[PDB]
């Protein structure tokens, strides 16, 4: 059963192993990171108890300090409560579209993704359907899996990501996840 | 910062629907 051995040769390590790990890792952190409420037990956020490699720790944190900020925009905020909700499926993949439509395929867009994702995922958490949780983390996988992955495999794995938030006046980078998500809300509907 | 003031009979209702599906 052993065969030869246990990881052949292939040229790329960062191959979709550390990938798709990094995957349903990542963000079920982010998500029973801020809204893992205190004294809650039997979270609903199952699958894995913690976090191993630091690797992910560190990137973690990107996501609560850019959580609590952009969180506390009224303007990104409200518009997220602008938009009914009537079908994830097609809004999800929609916006999911429009984000890159004609941008220029880059990935930045990405980062938005996951924040967007978040409020379907936590607003969900409310509505009393965790079900709806684990099929959105599912509409990841499959996109990262069917996507970013050649381009992700491309950057040197989820390091380019964190390799970019590393510039001056993170001002820029709000400016960069918003203006990008934020005007596929702006075209979806425009509506107070 | 606090209430929606938007989410009470708007949500009630966005389940309720239909009876038994």
């Amino acid at each position: 059963m052993d065969g030869s051995g246990e990881q052949p040769r292939g040229g790329g390590p960062t191959s979709s192993e550390q990938i798709m790990k990094t995957g349903a890792l990542l963000l079920q952190g982010f998500i029973q990171d801020r809204a893992g409420r205190m004294g809650g037990e039997a979270p609903e956020l199952a699958l894995d108890p913690v976090p191993q490699d630091a690797s992910t720790k560190k990137l973690s944190e990107c996501l609560k300090r850019i959580g609590d900020e952009l969180d506390s925009n009224m303007e990104l905020q409200r518009m997220i409560a602008a938009v009914d909700t009537d079908s994830p499926r097609e809004v999800f993949f929609r916006v999911a579209a429009d984000m890159f439509s004609d941008g220029n395929f880059n990935w930045g867009r990405v980062v938005a993704l996951f924040y967007f994702a978040s409020k379907l995922v936590l607003k969900a958490l409310c509505t009393k359907v965790p079900e709806l949780i684990r099929t959105i983390m599912g509409w990841t996988l499959d996109f990262l899996r069917e996507r970013l992955l050649g381009w992700i495999q491309d950057q040197g794995g989820w390091d380019g990501l964190l390799s970019y938030f590393g510039t001056p006046t993170w001002q820029t980078v709000t400016i960069f996840v918003a203006g990008v998500l934020t005007a596929s809300l702006t075209i979806w509907k425009k509506m107070g | 910062c606090e209430a929606l003031k938007k989410a009470l009979r708007r949500h009630r209702f966005l389940w309720q629907r239909r009876q038994r599906a």
